[PDB]
This record gives C-alpha cells, sequence and structure tokens, in this order.
RNA sequence: UGAAAUUCUUGGAUUUAUUGAAGACUAACUACUGCGAAAGCAUUUGCCAAGGACGUUUUCAUUAAUCAAGAACGAAAGUUAGGGGAUCGAAGAUGAUCAGAUACCGUCGUAGUCUUAACCAUAAACUAUGCCGACUAGGGAUCGGGUGGUGUUUUUAAUGACCCACUCGGCACCUUACGAGAAAUCAAAGUCUUUGGGUUCUGGGGGGAGUAUGGUCGCAAGGCUGAAACUUAAAGGAAUUGAC
C-alpha cells in the first residue's frame, strides 16, 4: 500500500496582471525525484475559473475564464491566458420563442501572430411602441447585419497584443460598438461575444510571459 | 432589488398592501389642535379636502398637499378610488363601458380641496382587438349546436360575459371569492377575449 | 459565513410568480430563516444564508429546489411539499427520447397522454402517488423513487402508441400490488 | 484558506459516480461508484446508494484537506437522455450536508449540434 | 434488465485531463409561418441560370381552355461497376429461458445506410375531394408588393424599424345557411325533378381475382394491359340505445 498523498505536494497559481487579483488557487504534484521531473508534469494543465473571482465582482458570474501553465518558479505556477466561454444555463435563458437568432464567426491573426477563431450572437427586439407579437427580420436584413459585424471584428484584432485584446474584453467595449453600427439596420438585444478559442500561437518565449507577471 | 430578512419581514409585508411605511412617500409640500399620521392614501384623500390636519410621522410636518394614483375612465373622464386589490375593474360603473379604466396619477390639495389629473401629452392609443367575429344567439347554426339533451349541466353552452348585470358575471365574483378562501385554509378566471382574440389558437 | 443560489424564472412563469409572491417568501424567511429577495434586473430569485440563525445545513437546498419546482410548472402547493416532507425527486425527458415522431404524430401523441378532458393523465396520478406535468414534448413527475418508475414506464407505453384501454387494466395490477 | 476542489458527479440509469479532483482536473483525490456500496445489481442506482457514496468521499476530502468544492453535474447525454436522474440529486444533497462549503453549481451534459443515429430502429425502444 | 447471463478488467476496465483522425448530420430558434409541378427543401460565403406577386397613360393583337398518341421528373427499398465505410443494422453467429405491467431482452455483425455513372417507375404517392370561368359573405390576424398620414423613434434630412387607414395576391381561421346531404358534416360537397357555362378520366351486388392466357417494357425483382367457367343472399355507410 503506497498511500500516495504522502508523495504530494502543492502549488500555487498565479493569474498575470491583466485581471483584478491574482491568487488562483492551489494544486498539486507528486513530490519531483531525479528519474524525471515534476516541472514536466505542471506545463501544460489548463484550468478553468470564472471571471466572476478575477474581477470580483458578481456581475461577471456567467463567463469563464481558461488559463495555460507555462513557467515555474519558486513553487508559484505562471499562467497565460487560454480561452474565454460562456456557462450553459445563461446561453438557455437567451433563446426564446419569437425571435430570430443571429450568429456570426471569424478567424483571424493577432499583431503578436496568435491565430484565433471568434463568435458573436445576436437577437432582435421589439420598438417600444410594437403591437404585434414577433419580432421576425428579414433575411436581407441578416445578411447585412452580419457583414456588419465581421467587419468589426477583424478590426479589433490587429490590436498590438493578445493582452490588449483581453483588456478589451473585461469591460466589454465591443459589445457597444455593434450595437452603434448596426442601429440603422435592426433594433437588437442581448449582443455578446460568446467565445474565444485559440488555435495557434507562436514559437514561445520567457520575455513577454514576465511582463504579464511581475 | 432589496434583502427580505426576518427582522425586515412585517414591513415587506405592509409594503405589500400598498401602504406607505416610510412616509412622506409623494409629499409635495384652532392651531394644530389635532392632527392625523396614517400611511393610507384611502385615508389621506378624505382628511386633506375636509380641511383635516395630516401628520408626516417620519418628520413631524403637516402635509398639504400630494400625489398618488386612482382610476379614470377615458370614455366618460370620471374620476374612481383604486380599489384595494391594486388593480381596474372589468367595467365603468358610470357609462358601462368595458375594459375603460385607465390609472392616472392624481394629486390633491388642502388649498383648493380640488383633485387634478395629470395626463401624457403624447400617448398613442391602441385599438388592437376590439372588433371580433361572435356568434349570434338565434342563428340556424347556434340552433344546431344547442342540441338534443337541452341545457346541459355540464360545459354549459358557454355564453360569454358582456355586460356587468348578466347572471353569468354574478356567479363568477362570489365564486371567486369562495375559492380564495378555501385554498388560503388549505394551505394553511378572465373575462372578454383579450386583444389577440383574431390570431388563431392550434 | 455566507453562502447563496441564485436561480432563473423563464418568462412564462414569470406572471405566476408575481401573482403568487406574497405566499411564498413567507414560508421561507420563518420555517427555514433564509434570506431572499427578487431581482427583477435579471429575471432571477435569490436565496441567501446567515450563519448566525439558520439550523442545519440542509435549508439551503430545500429553499432552492422548492422554488425550481415552481419554475418546472408544479403546482404552489405541489412544490410547497418539497419544504415539509424529505424524500421527493424530480425526473424528466422528453418524447424524442423514447421514439423519433415528428408532425401530427407528434401531436396526437401527447394528447394520447392526457386524454379527453385530462382523464388518462388524472388517472395515471392516482394509481401512483405522483404529480405530472406536459410542457409541451417535455415531461415531468414528482413523487417518491419506486413510485416514479411505476409513472414512467406506463407513460412510456402511450407514446409507443399502445390503446388507452389497455393502460387502464395494468394500472389495476399495481395498485393491488401496493395493497398486498 | 478554504482549498477548493472540484467534484465531479455523473448519474445516469444503473450507475452513478461520484469523483472529486484538483482544481486543473488532472490528479484524483477521490471516487468510489454507488455500485461499491450495496449488494445487488437492481440497487447500484438507487438514491439510498448515493448517499452513502457522497458521505465516503466527503470524509476522505477532510483528510487530505480540502475544504470547499465546487459542482459539475452530469447526464449521459449524446443521442442519450440529457437531464441528471434522482440519483444524482441526492448525491448534491448529501455533500451539502456534509459540512464542506459548495461554490458554484454547473450543469455540463454533452448536447450535440446534431446527432449520430439513436439506437432502437424504427419501432422505438423503452427507455 | 422486470431479474440475470455472455462480455471487458490489477498488463488498470468504467471515470478524469491534454491533443489528433474519419464519416455522417445540421439541435434550441421552429410557428395553425415560407418556397416548389409533384416527389421534396433548414450552418456561412461566392459564382451560374431560372420563378411568382406587385407597379405601369410601354408593346403585340385572339396568339386561348381541356386533352387519346407521345415526352420530362418521380420517397423508401432493390439491381450492375468504382470510391468510402463513423453510426445504426434484414441475414448470420451467440447469452437467458426465470418471472404475467415492465413477456420481449443482451453481445458481435454481412448487405445496406453516403457518393459517382447507369437501371427500376411503385406508396394510406391523402385534402382519401380533376382542370378552366362566373355568381351567392362578412370580420380582423399573418406573409409579399404598392399608396396615403399635420403619426413615433433612429438624427439636425433620405433611408431603416414601428403605428393608423386603404388595396392586389397567398397559407389558414371565426361568423353566417337563401342552400345541400343518408348522416357525420360542407365557401363548396351551394347556384339539380324550377333537371343544359367548356372539357378529360373512372364505376354498375359480393367472391373466383389483380388469378389464368396473349402482348409489351426490364439484367433481375417485377411494372402496364387483363378474362371466363363456377359459386352466393347479402357484403357495405352513417348515426341511436345499452345487456352478462
Ligand atoms: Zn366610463
Amino acid at each position: 500500500v503506497v498511500d500516495p498523498f504522502t508523495r504530494k505536494e502543492w502549488f500555487d497559481i498565479k493569474a498575470p496582471s491583466t485581471f483584478e487579483n491574482r491568487n488562483v488557487g492551489k494544486t498539486l504534484v507528486n513530490k519531483s525525484t531525479g528519474l524525471k521531473s515534476a516541472s514536466d508534469a505542471l506545463k501544460g494543465r489548463v484550468v478553468e475559473v470564472c471571471l466572476a473571482d478575477l474581477q470580483g465582482s458578481e456581475d461577471h458570474s456567467f463567463r469563464k475564464i481558461k488559463l495555460r501553465v507555462d513557467e515555474v518558479q519558486g513553487k508559484n505556477l505562471l499562467t497565460n491566458f487560454h480561452g474565454m466561454d460562456f456557462t450553459t444555463d445563461k446561453l438557455r435563458s437567451m433563446v426564446r420563442k419569437w425571435q430570430t437568432l443571429i450568429e456570426a464567426n471569424v478567424t483571424v491573426k493577432t499583431s503578436d501572430d496568435y491565430v484565433l477563431r471568434i463568435f458573436a450572437i445576436a437577437f432582435t427586439r421589439k420598438q417600444a411602441n410594437q403591437v404585434k407579437r414577433h419580432s421576425y427580420a428579414q433575411s436581407s436584413h441578416i445578411r447585412a447585419i452580419r457583414k456588419v459585424i465581421s467587419e468589426i471584428l477583424t478590426k479589433e484584432v490587429q490590436g498590438s497584443t493578445l493582452a490588449q485584446l483581453t483588456s478589451k474584453l473585461i469591460p466589454e467595449v465591443i459589445n457597444k460598438e455593434i450595437e452603434n453600427a448596426t442601429k440603422d439596420i435592426f433594433p437588437l438585444q442581448n449582443i455578446h461575444v460568446r467565445k474565444v478559442k485559440l488555435l495557434k500561437q507562436p514559437k514561445f518565449d520567457v520575455g513577454a510571459l514576465m511582463a504579464l507577471h511581475g | 432589488g432589496d434583502w427580505i430578512t426576518p427582522e425586515n419581514l412585517t414591513e415587506a409585508i405592509i409594503k405589500d398592501s400598498g401602504e406607505d411605511t416610510t412616509g412622506s412617500l409623494g409629499v409635495e409640500a384652532p392651531e394644530n389642535q389635532v392632527a392625523l399620521a396614517t400611511g393610507d392614501f384611502a385615508v389621506q384623500n378624505v382628511a386633506l379636502q375636509m380641511n383635516l390636519n395630516l401628520m408626516n410621522f417620519m418628520s413631524g410636518l403637516k402635509i398639504k398637499r400630494i400625489r398618488n394614483y386612482m382610476l379614470r375612465c377615458h370614455a366618460c373622464f370620471k374620476i374612481f378610488p383604486l380599489p384595494k386589490d391594486g388593480k381596474p375593474k372589468h367595467f365603468c360603473a358610470s357609462c358601462g363601458g368595458q375594459g375603460t379604466l385607465l390609472r392616472c396619477a392624481v394629486s390633491v390639495d388642502s388649498r383648493t380641496g380640488n383633485v387634478t389629473p395629470h395626463l401624457k401629452s403624447n400617448f398613442q392609443w391602441n385599438n388592437r382587438g376590439n372588433r371580433y367575429s361572435v356568434a349570434s344567439p338565434l342563428s340556424k347554426n347556434s340552433q344546431k349546436r344547442y342540441g338534443k339533451k337541452g341545457h346541459v349541466h355540464s360545459k354549459p353552452q358557454e355564453n360569454v360575459i358582456l355586460r356587468e348585470d348578466q347572471k353569468e358575471y354574478e356567479k363568477v365574483i362570489k365564486q371567486e371569492e369562495w375559492t380564495r378562501r378555501h385554498n388560503e385554509k388549505i394551505l394553511n378566471v378572465r373575462i372578454g377575449k383579450g386583444r389577440y382574440v383574431n390570431s388563431s389558437k392550434r | 459565513k455566507f453562502e447563496s443560489r441564485k436561480i432563473m424564472v423563464p418568462p412564462h412563469r414569470m406572471t405566476p410568480l408575481r401573482n403568487s409572491w406574497t405566499k411564498i417568501y413567507p414560508p421561507l424567511v420563518e420555517h427555514l430563516k433564509l434570506q431572499v429577495r427578487m431581482n427583477l434586473k435579471t429575471k432571477s430569485v435569490e436565496l441567501r444564508t446567515n450563519p448566525k440563525f439558520t439550523t442545519d445545513p440542509g435549508a439551503l437546498q430545500k429553499g432552492a429546489d422548492f422554488i425550481k419546482a415552481f419554475t418546472l410548472g408544479f403546482d404552489l402547493d405541489d412544490s410547497i411539499a418539497l419544504l415539509r416532507l424529505d424524500d421527493l425527486y424530480i425526473e424528466t425527458f422528453e418524447v424524442k427520447d423514447v421514439k423519433t415522431l415528428t408532425g401530427d404524430h407528434l401531436s396526437r401523441a401527447i394528447g394520447r397522454i392526457a386524454g379527453k378532458d385530462g382523464k388518462t393523465k388524472f388517472a395515471i396520478e392516482n394509481a401512483t402517488r405522483t404529480r405530472i406535468v406536459l410542457a409541451d414534448s417535455k415531461i415531468h413527475i414528482l413523487g417518491g423513487f419506486t413510485h416514479i418508475r411505476m409513472a414512467r414506464e406506463s407513460v412510456v407505453s402511450l407514446i409507443l402508441g399502445s390503446p388507452p384501454g389497455k393502460v387502464y387494466g395494468n394500472l389495476r395490477t399495481v395498485a393491488s400490488r401496493l395493497k398486498e | 484558506s478554504q482549498v477548493f476542489g472540484v467534484a465531479r458527479i455523473y448519474a445516469s440509469f444503473n450507475d452513478t459516480f461520484v469523483h472529486v479532483t484538483d482544481l486543473s482536473g488532472k490528479e484524483t483525490i477521490a471516487r468510489v461508484t454507488g455500485g461499491m456500496k450495496v449488494k445487488a445489481d437492481r440497487d447500484e442506482s438507487s438514491p439510498y446508494a448515493a448517499m452513502l457514496a457522497a458521505q465516503d468521499v466527503a470524509a476522505k476530502c477532510k483528510e487530505v484537506g480540502i475544504t470547499a468544492v465546487h459542482v459539475k453535474i452530469r447526464a449521459t447525454g449524446g443521442t442519450r437522455t440529457k437531464t441528471p436522474g434522482p440519483g444524482g440529486q441526492a448525491a448534491l444533497r448529501a455533500l451539502a450536508r456534509s459540512g464542506l462549503r459548495i461554490g458554484r453549481i454547473e450543469d455540463v451534459t454533452p448536447v450535440p449540434s446534431d446527432s449520430t443515429r439513436k439506437k432502437g430502429g424504427r419501432r422505438g425502444r423503452r427507455l
């Protein structure tokens, strides 16, 4: 009988500086040996955390962040941004009868040449004085709206860093820009960037990573 | 919102009656020989225009003017006190109009003793569902549907409610009271057709 | 020192809740000593625990389950059993899990469960001591664990197409076995 | 410090799993299943068996030093049914009374955009 | 699974985490909504060619309606040759044979399911209702187009979204019966003993029988056309009442 927990060691996970508070929590690994190092078991190992924790505000609670461990020092695990998503209950709240669902997505390269894919969602809404029930759009409108959205996304990327993009997502400023651009086409509601998934990434360097930490 | 807690519970229950627990709600304003502190607008309304003295019991000042809500029929323009269940009656007691009672902002003055409504100057009227096909009792079609078994006491060849003093209406109002008392102690309906009558139901 | 659950009400249930609001919070705040508020900003209700005046850890789950049953569409006096009793559960499934059927076949199927004047549904809720709601294609069953299964295996046979007459006979058999 | 873990509950017909891991999910602290706590096949799915398993897991967490846990609840999903059954509900109730703190709760059942063909043939099958 | 067995597993099954490949499919939104001759059609963007309705003080001037012969298309299954082969799965090989609600269940799996090039020509292929034209009837909901308004919002115009009135065309609904019908019921199933607007197809009591025989089409499976001898007093539709 081994009872492996005597063999384990705890480490601390540190978020990058883009977020408000950076003590994420702890993980454990079997204590290292000369036969093979623990650090090779730490690298990778994505962790998912609610954005309401990182920012300390409950109105963020329906969004989730992925963090990837890239470097180890001093029993701290130092990590970088890896993806964003919605909780499944929130997504089911938006989808309702008597309205149209619009989706768009685009794939695009950052200035530091990460390659990522981004998803947007929006819904039609009534005017304040409407009397009819169901607020549907015509298919000629949907193409026009979908075109405008794709134009905006492909220029908000080519921001100077993957880090700058993160600083845009938190205050959800992108949602407001789409709101202004479509104002003339059709009334919309619940505009959101739904998901970000990271497809490819440049050859690793420590210099950039340490700038996001101390 | 605002948190209900076991300390606050009794106040919240009173708020759900519609009584002002805060005092001075909507207050706009032989010497002091009597005064009345009360939180119920129905009592306040009578007091003001009889030129009684009202006491703002949250602050200790007399109230000269107040604003609240009452019902107004837009057909005949008569004004009615808001009932304590807090929603309109189905029929105007003056002209007999159906569904014409709207809640209206009102102000009252001790000085004048008069009552003033406040009207939204850009009101847009909605007329959805005012006109629809309805069966006639003496049509040949109706006489066939009536059947051969006389008056069926179950599913009673239902007739729509359209008048205040229609005997069908008398049943529903008293039966509504009965069902209320039964259910509350054991735990211890709509009329017209609505706006969307002209849209088909599968 | 603090723990809470937030739960969301879908729009067709919103109005029934408003009309009942004064009935549901007194049982929670008095009997469970939880604290509650309705957050109309996000069409949700929130239940919160204060450690200084609460009895046991089970209180917070009971409250959420009681509200959860209400948004599924059970009657208020049926939901209230979840505060009082301790072993009730909810089961749910949708007809496309049993058989794929699409048009008028789909409509006829759920009509076959209700029966004329609802009399067939009413029968099932008597031979097994359970409550049933039909929300278009989805079925929810509330009751005790073994009673739930007896209900499920008979609603299933209706959507597979057996005639109602054959099912009434089966209900008689099950009822006598409970007597034993 | 609370030192959060995460609890993964998988409920299906026939059996239920309780499982608990580090925040990264790579390292597993404890498991145990309904079939471990009962004598006969027909009882593996019962709510009673699920309560026992949850109590057992809660003990071993305290021994290692976990004190709070997020919970992710799951049904079989795919082409099968989507909603967690009563055996899953029972396990969640037991943990709440165990004296662990419960963090956020999420349903992670897999739902297809559109599916492969369901087993059973054209005439249907008793679920 | 009602209960269980065959099967998988301390070389680590089931469960957890990070990645990858292949083939199929297009959830929620999704409705008494849309398009097409019918069969039938639902992720994004581009190219190609077609179509109905609406608007019109444009053009031609009877060029039209229905239709034997003849021709194009025609779900699923099925046939021949190449590609592909995730899932499910006629046949086949296996586990249990106990138990009356769960009495038909478990595992593996060939052809097939997808595609390219040729065949076949059936379905409760259903609104169980042939096409063209006129009249008898009214209301407000919805989809597409147009006209008007001192109307609301976007903004200081135009446009877009919304509101009110009117109109042409469409999928439906509610009301109404001079009428029709055996009745159920019907805006046509009305304008029929007060019997005639034009035109195509089919039936003549129930079986024998969609059988036999001839012809013709098909690689085949089969399709289209299609009897008589003999036998029998009913077979059938709609709606009432209610035994043990
Ligand atoms: Zn009046």
